[PDB]
């Protein structure tokens, strides 16, 4: 059966997904982004900070990350200094943007779907829909209104959010005073307390991060009742229930580009120590091997993407040329979205899951220095059970404890008599490479200037990994395999393609800026 | 009172901005004002033919749609076919053209779909335009003439992203019988929010008044106004951005950022051109090329010589310290 | 940390300013900042013995005593004895006497603790003074020498009342480790909130620049700067109360209400003596009497002057409209 | 046996209770109110207009209340003219600082005592902890935290609060816009919704509002599980359980001066015109009967008070000469709170109690126009099970919903085209009589303006009504009544007396100002 939804929504952005479902299984996906705005065009020839305001503007959502590396890609191209503090309210404000997106996410973009009529017989449903109902939900109440309270921290530096471009080479514009990281260290505290540990958790974060297997998380939930009610053990306990964890597995490929910079060992960002110096590591999980991620390695391809082209570009040389989509899908065109592909040793091009999963996984390989996040809970989680809509949705979550305290410690090791931001020299001539880690996974941006203009502008969004087309190898994207074998009980609302497109929280905008 | 939100060459911004709303917040908006949200791309619960139906009731006047939000731009391109934005098996334009000639009011939230914003920045690869204007000019995709069904032109709430209390306070008015309050100004913004300048509580204007200028960023925050060497709009650009705090907390010119101007028809200014972006304009390097809404550079330079003269100590020091 | 609240001459003012607290609210920062809130009597369960057994404990040392809040004016009517202020058992300066020799902190909240406030205007049946200033002059009840254990003098959170912000981050900042990030100005307040004034971020500073009076109450606020007109002493009054909002939500200026002076010592400025209320005492019916601070009446007027003649047309209209 | 309990906080400010118990029952009381500011000595040669500083000033939680009087007293002093917007601001700034008295003081200063020891062999006790323990109590915590939303409106129209003097002869300084309406609605409604509805009734404040006598309000705790446990319900049964419905009896006599005028009865403010232009009626119940309240009729003795004077003074030429509390002592002496006393024909001066519970049983008075306050609950719970600590507290907490409703008219009665201030003449001279309801019952301004200077300025607050001691006849105030006849479970924690004095939300710094 080949089915079209068009449109699947809360994906932040318009997504027209096809399925080819047999015997009640999608055996092939097309994900189609279907609207372009062509920033990465717009910014050919403007100013050089001008991805500063225009790269936000690529997502609500995920502005702040795109703001971040987008200075990033600032600071290596014009080889700036990046005073620790500056370094410190980027980490909180990308950290802070994250923490917003997950609950926000997670209640009004995903959890809306296990109110679905297909889990009528579950013996959650009910409670389900107590919690989780659209704009009634016990739950979806709280933790939509509670998501607002991190972005407040980013508004303290940033002076709001979305839109700010506080974000600058050389440091931040702001100029954070005691009452705004005492009021940050407040909103943080009872934003953690009043969502994270009582609502989503049951349970502080401390406890929540000393799983360290699946069978940890299985036994947290059932602990205890504040746990086991909770948000999250209602949501693995729902997950088991009604088989979330049976579908969604993907590529099982990954890439984290990593963010949340230590402050001391990027103060000169460039491309080639930024591994080094990210607390969130980043690192490309393939074929069960942990890679050291590299930008270089990096191409999008375009041959069933809305674009010209006949070989996969790195940003640094790639090309935003839009073909009519009319004609595009003639040509066996589909989406807007890009194909990002990495190249993996063995495996050539290939297609790599981006998101909290990959960061997960990424902070479970070896070799981490002190700074840096060494978690080991997903790599068991992935070999113990694999990827799923529900462990990949865990993966969400698991980054808001673990991000609200890092994001608690940096506004502790905030020195507000330090400096937040180094005059840079804007030169006229520089490549630079900025990537974070927006809620999504992997956000990248490589910016070539020249001429005191920015010459050209790349960009590529965790969803662009994920929500990508096929490559000119036909290797479905990431969310296109995780949807194939997905279950549609119901092909007139397939809310299984949404589970599963929502639990990469694809946000389309960012998919094709 | 049903509200049917659309994005078209959106960023999502506007929702994420009306998601922080706070007095009301989203939730009790779309509950506990009357307000049905019958869907939203970022919020709506229906997907596919179950979307559509609810679409399609709106467009042909099935069910009634009261308020149709349009966030985003009105993408045209290719060729003025709008397939750069093809939602619900249409291009979003068709979509708009049915949905804000059956909606009682049509409201743009966010620049993009006010005047085009930053993806109607040439090139325009998208063909943006605003719903009522394309930039200062009116029109834009809607036509100047067009009027909802209950005679008001598209309410043009601007802002890149939009403050979520410049529309749900809207809504508000809307939904407690206040809709006689809004007034409009000639870009269609409600002057209850657009009366007053971004500099209208900004923390810096004494420092302005006094012609003391920010000259770095970050520490260099602490004092001085961003009007004279980060290109700060403030001055000529109307929004209540320092009179109701984003976020509750800030603004960006609080913390240290230039107003870009965002809540004006023409945002990005300048397109964002070399050496526009946090940078004052300036003739000579003394004289800002644009000067304070309402004044001329001849008043405001003499002006703002007799206030360097006159400025106290303190408009000199760092006022924002730790 | 412990904290010992106490109320002398006071109206709680201070108390229910702060239990407006949000980042933090009262609940979370008493409870979630490790500050244990041994007693308050607005908020303090224990009553009779019970209570004086925990004033008896910190007086005494019996128990750490961390910070010690005084609330209100330190009464020592008549005659120097205080007994217009008894407080379990004792004259409520006696207390304080021993609780600010005991804490590691003293934190005078409110103008009536800080420097005696509207109890110490004339005739001061109470005997009142703030805790180490009687208005202006340094030394209050305490004495100017006095310094807590922690070797810092009574940190003044002055306002009538205190925004609860200038208490609660102050507190917050003692309880994250932050305590030496506070700085006090020459009359012991946070400097992070005392070093603005008033007028900044007010809405009005635009109006004020350009010399635009508010000439009435009511809508005549919705234009116009109160400095000339309504005696606001924002340009003469160190505070965030326009870049902190009051209650979230607004401060006295911006809704149209002259600013008091209420974080200056000598708050009520004139005793509030006829024609000073609501009124800018102005020579010859043109030059205010007081000027903003750091500026001379020849420059200011001669600004103000030049401010007229370069006033924009929107400067002189309504700006806070419906 | 004689227990002096010193200090008996939550009473807002310092209060000191003597009583004599005897077989565990309090057989006399006495009041001390021991801290005194001044403020009517202070007002004395000031600014006409120095009431709206100093006279919010009295008190934190009721300054608005005295700002509300205090404008009014300049009102009728001047003559001036009311806007209808400026009368409706007046009103919903009144009722918004009661409305966030009521919570505040209901979990801060009140509920905590029902965690006293004394009540631990109750089913409920374990309940109220977990409600109404101080700081963690789970009613505690929302109830005190959103009890700041109220005065946020009242910021949004005066600026701040505490501390505006934004009501001025003549209407208000304030010029609301749209946003501040529609806002405070927001504001109000979610206050309303968040705690009124859903903590304190669990039920719509209409449904509470339809109770019209004593058993429907015990119907509407056992109609249903929302109500039953909601802390109105929760608190009622508890009353009914530890036994706080058998004392806290009082006077019995009550004193209601109103407030919440309608903005088209009250534009020229006149003492005579007051009581007609009154929503929330005037009204002195005393011995069974209804009256009028005619202040002429109110005297404050000063007998046992801290001050100089032989014969009960109308306020118009009241005085207020301290005596060293060591001389006031040795003549029988023992407060700083005046003895405010009304002539009621038949009884003489008597006291009366006033507050909501007072506000309550005048708006059950007949005769009430269309504008007014027209609810007969508690005349039939004073028929029914008389006064008490449980039936002052409901009193208390009925109009939250009643209030609530009120605001929630005005705001929507706002003509924002419509103006907010007339320009009064400051008159030289003028003798002016304020008064309102603040959440704790009469609050009365007197003010004789003479050479454009304040020549008197006298304020009975409440909790002066309540609290003040003995008149010449030693006739005890109603709180020392109330206090008369209470059990005294453990004299070393003598909650009872707190109970009572809190039942009344006695406030010490209004009681003595
Ligand atoms: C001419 C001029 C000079 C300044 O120094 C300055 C500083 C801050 C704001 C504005 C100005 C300005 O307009
Ligand atoms: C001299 C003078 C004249 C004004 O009109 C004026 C208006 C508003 C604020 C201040 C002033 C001022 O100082
Ligand atoms: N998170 C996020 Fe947005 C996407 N995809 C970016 O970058
Ligand atoms: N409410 C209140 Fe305060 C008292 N008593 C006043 O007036
Ligand atoms: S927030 Fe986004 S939707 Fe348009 S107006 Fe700004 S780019
Ligand atoms: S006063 Fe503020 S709004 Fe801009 S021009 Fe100066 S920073
Ligand atoms: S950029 Fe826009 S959001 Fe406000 S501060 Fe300037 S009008
Ligand atoms: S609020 Fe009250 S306690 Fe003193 S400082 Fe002002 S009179
Ligand atoms: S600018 Fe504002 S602070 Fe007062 S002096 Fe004018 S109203
Ligand atoms: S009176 Fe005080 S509260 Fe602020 S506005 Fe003026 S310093
Ligand atoms: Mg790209
Ligand atoms: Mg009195
Ligand atoms: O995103
Ligand atoms: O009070």
């Amino acid at each position: 059966l080949d089915l079209f939804v068009s449109p699947l929504g809360r994906v932040e952005g318009d997504l027209d997904v096809r399925v080819t479902i047999n015997d009640g299984v999608v055996t092939s996906a097309w994900t189609e982004a279907a609207m372009f705005r062509g920033f990465e065009i717009i910014l050919r020839g403007k100013d050089p900070q001008a991805g500063l305001i225009v790269c936000p503007r690529i997502c609500g959502i995920c502005g702040g990350s795109h703001l971040y590396k987008s200075a990033y890609a600032l600071d290596t191209a014009w080889r700036t200094h990046m005073p620790p503090n500056a370094t410190l309210i980027r980490n909180i404000c990308q950290a802070c943007e994250t923490l917003q997106s997950i609950p926000r996410y997670f209640y009004a973009l995903f959890a809306i779907d296990l109110t679905n009529k297909n889990y009528a017989k579950s013996k959650l449903y009910d409670e389900a829909v107590r919690r989780f109902a659209p704009y009634v939900g016990t739950s979806y109440q709280p933790g939509v209104v509670l998501s607002a309270k991190p972005v407040e921290v980013y508004a303290i530096f940033g002076g709001q959010w979305p839109x700010s471009s506080f974000m600058v080479p050389g440091g931040v514009m702001s100029a954070p005073t005691l009452s705004d990281v005492t009021r940050a260290i407040a909103i943080l505290e009872h934003w953690n307390d009043n969502w994270l540990e009582k609502q989503w958790l049951g349970c502080s974060v401390d406890r929540w991060l000393e799983n360290k297997t699946w069978n940890d998380v299985l036994a947290w939930v059932d602990e205890n009742e504040s746990q086991y009610n909770s948000d999250c053990g209602f949501f693995i306990r729902y997950c088991l229930d009604v088989g979330l964890d049976k579908y969604g597995q993907g590529v099982g490929n990954y890439l984290a580009t990593g963010t949340y910079f230590e402050p001391s060992l990027y103060e000169n960002p460039t491309i080639e120590g930024r591994n080094a110096a990210l607390i969130g590591r980043s690192g490309v999980f393939a074929d069960g091997r942990y890679f050291e991620f590299d930008q270089a390695n990096v191409t999008e391809d375009v041959t069933h993407s809305f674009y010209e082209g006949n070989r996969p570009l790195h940003p640094f040389e790639g090309e935003t040329i839009p073909v009519n989509p009319e004609d595009g899908r003639r040509q066996g065109k589909y989406s807007w979205a890009k194909s990002p592909r990495y190249a993996v040793p063995g495996l050539g091009n290939v297609p790599l899951e981006t998101g909290p999963l990959a960061r997960r996984m990424a902070a479970s390989a070896p070799d981490a220095e002190t700074h840096q996040d060494d978690d080991p809970l997903f790599a068991d989680i992935y070999n113990a059970i694999g990827p799923s809509v529900m462990v990949r949705q865990l993966a969400r979550m698991h980054e808001g404890p673990k991000y609200y305290k890092w994001v608690r410690q940096w506004l502790d090791d905030l020195e507000l008599k330090e400096s937040f931001y180094t005059k840079p020299v804007e030169y006229a001539e520089g490549k630079g490479f900025g990537s974070t880690e927006a809620a999504r996974g992997a956000l990248s941006d490589w910016i070539v200037i020249e001429d005191s203009k920015i010459k050209n502008y790349q960009v590529v969004t965790p969803t662009a990994w994920n929500i990508g087309p096929r490559d000119a190898s036909e290797v479905l994207g990431p969310i296109e395999q995780a949807l194939v074998g997905s279950p549609i009980v119901d092909a007139e609302d397939p809310v299984e393609l949404g589970h599963v497109a929502r639990s990469f929280d694809s946000c389309l905008v960012c998919t094709v800026h | 009172a049903s509200v049917l939100w659309f994005q078209g060459g959106a960023c999502s911004g506007n929702t994420m901005s009306f998601l922080n709303a706070d007095e009301p917040n989203v939730v009790d908006l779309i509950v506990d004002f009357g307000l049905d949200l019958l869907w939203h791309p970022s919020l709506g619960l229906e997907l596919g033919n179950n979307a559509q139906k609810v679409f399609w009731d709106c467009a042909k006047g099935e069910r009634p749609l009261d308020i149709f939000v349009f966030e985003g731009t009105v993408i045209e391109a290719p060729n003025g076919t709008g397939q750069m934005d093809m939602f619900a098996g249409r291009p979003m334009k068709d979509w708009v053209t049915d949905l804000a000639g059956a909606a009682q009011i049509v409201v743009a939230i966010g620049d993009c779909a006010c005047f085009g914003g930053i993806p109607a920045m040439e090139p325009n690869p998208s063909g943006s335009t605003g719903l009522q204007f394309h930039k200062r000019e009116k029109g834009g995709f809607l036509g100047p003439d067009f009027r909802s069904k209950m005679g008001l032109p598209v309410i043009n709430v601007p802002g890149c992203p939009a403050h979520p209390d410049w529309i749900t306070q809207i809504l508000v008015a809307l939904a407690t019988g206040r809709a006689g309050d809004i007034t409009l100004d000639d870009l269609h913004r409600p002057e209850t929010f657009f009366k007053t300048f971004t500099q209208t509580g900004c923390t810096r204007v004494q420092f302005f008044e006094y012609k003391q200028s920010t000259l770095s960023f970050g520490e260099g925050t602490r004092t001085g106004c961003l009007f004279y060497e980060f290109g700060c709009r403030g001055p000529m650009t109307h929004s209540p951005c320092n009179r109701i705090l984003w976020n509750r907390q800030s603004s960006k010119t609080r913390a240290g950022m230039p107003c870009l101007g965002c809540t004006e028809p023409e945002f990005p200014h300048f397109d964002l051109a070399p050496g526009t972006v946090f940078k004052t304009q300036k003739v000579s390097g003394m004289i800002p090329k644009e000067v304070p809404e309402g004044t001329d550079h001849l008043t405001y330079m003499g002006l703002a010589a007799a206030a360097r003269i006159a400025a106290p100590q303190w408009s000199k020091e760092d006022m924002f310290v730790v």
